[PDB]
């Protein structure tokens, strides 16, 4: 059915549709686990903080990691940046996040979360 | 590059790995924790390249640690010269911008 | 009952859960035009051509519409560049793209589209 | 700020709009968005007028003066050349493009 498990960063709580999602296994610190294999469709908004509130001249950076491997990396000059995308999965992959500095990001308004795709076979 | 470690990359991706890469051109060092490639940040004398972040450095020219020295604008801290375990003493101590020199 | 569409640039077709969904009335520009209030999800990767395949001098910057009034404002330096968000829009407003130079755009392997929320009461 | 024009924005960011089209007038300070909206600063060199390619945002090249014109400042304006022939002197100098033509005063 619906699984759209969304994650607040600043509640650290895993908004979601169903009790115990068909797709997703989630955890507590904003990482999940894949249940069911299938096409999916990452999503979310990355708030960084203010230029002027910046200590280090670290990048900005937000990668997406399916298990180990590399899925996403993005990068501007700390402006809003969405994440995500469709991609079809196996089961059991781990989708988390690794940014270079924790320390240079709006913990409110920030959010990811997958969503189940349903099969599209119509066209116009 | 060295015997016991592994070298990967060329021209200025060089580096040498271990079983830590090292970019071995100078003035040029990892740009990511991996250092899957070589960037490019000169220092000044005196001063090594510190490398914050987790998956792209970025990069503060601090002066050199106690102890140390960097007399180049590759940013690297070598370790002083102890001339009495070598075999000399010691002319001139050395500071963060010269390395001791030896009597022989 | 969900209600999902995705514009593909190669194919310049949408590609729908159903063939008259629902919550929009889609125009083959590659625009949108919502009929159902409530919350969206905007998603969608807008990869770009090779910064030596370039011409203009002219920044890689996409915007996105809310009617005539601006939703959302993007750029990098030239490389992958995933959209939108989630956002709760009413009946009857347009949802479109616009670019800074249509020349910056290849075609393959960019996308976009919306779907209907379903709504996650449960929290984790 | 201009006879056809009212004033729009302050110090850097001053436009003269007309008709809606607008011109920073603040020297080599140019319109960045296509209504003017904010005034960005990207000097050139003489003989060098500014294009700015884009639809939502500018981009920036000092692309060199048209033949016929001039400029001899780093504003990027291609201000055209002086025909006194057609206006009531003779030209001493003809002019290039880094510099504008002379007209002879005895004439
Ligand atoms: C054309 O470019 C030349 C570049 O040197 C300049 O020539 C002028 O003409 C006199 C001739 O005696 C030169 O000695 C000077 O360099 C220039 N005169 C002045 C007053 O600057 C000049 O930049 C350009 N000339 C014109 C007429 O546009
Ligand atoms: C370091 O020692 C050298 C050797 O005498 C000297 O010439 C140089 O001035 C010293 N620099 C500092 C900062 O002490
Ligand atoms: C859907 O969009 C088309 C675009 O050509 C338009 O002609 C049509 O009227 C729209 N449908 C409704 C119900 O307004
Ligand atoms: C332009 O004007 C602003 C005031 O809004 C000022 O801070 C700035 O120094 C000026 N010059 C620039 C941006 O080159």
């Amino acid at each position: 059915e619906s699984c759209m498990v969304k994650f607040e960063l600043s509640s650290s709580k895993w908004h979601m549709t169903s009790p115990k999602p068909h797709c997703v296994n989630t955890t507590s610190d904003g990482k999940l686990k894949i249940l069911q294999s299938g096409t999916y469709l990452i999503y979310g908004q990355v708030i960084p903080v203010d230029k002027k509130y910046i200590k280090d001249n670290a990048p900005f950076v937000v990668q997406i990691y399916k298990k180990n491997d590399v899925l996403q990396t993005l990068m501007n000059d700390f402006q809003i940046l969405p994440i995500g995308g469709v991609y079809e999965l196996h089961a059991g992959d781990n989708i988390y996040l690794k940014f270079n500095s924790k320390d240079h990001i709006q913990k409110t308004n920030t959010y990811w979360g997958i969503i189940l795709m349903p099969d599209l076979p119509f066209i116009s | 590059c060295g015997p016991g470690k592994v070298q990967n990359g060329s021209g200025n991706n060089t580096r040498c790995c271990s079983l830590r890469c090292i970019c071995v051109t100078p003035e040029y060092h990892c740009g990511d924790p991996q250092c899957k490639i070589c960037k490019h940040y000169p220092c000044q004398p005196g001063q090594r390249v510190e490398s914050q972040g987790d998956i792209v450095f970025g990069f503060r020219c601090v002066a050199c640690a106690m102890g140390t020295f960097s007399a180049g604008r590759d940013g690297h801290c070598r370790l002083w010269t102890n001339c009495s375990q070598f075999g000399f003493l010691t002319m001139f101590p050395g500071n963060k911008t010269h390395n001791a020199v030896c009597i022989p």
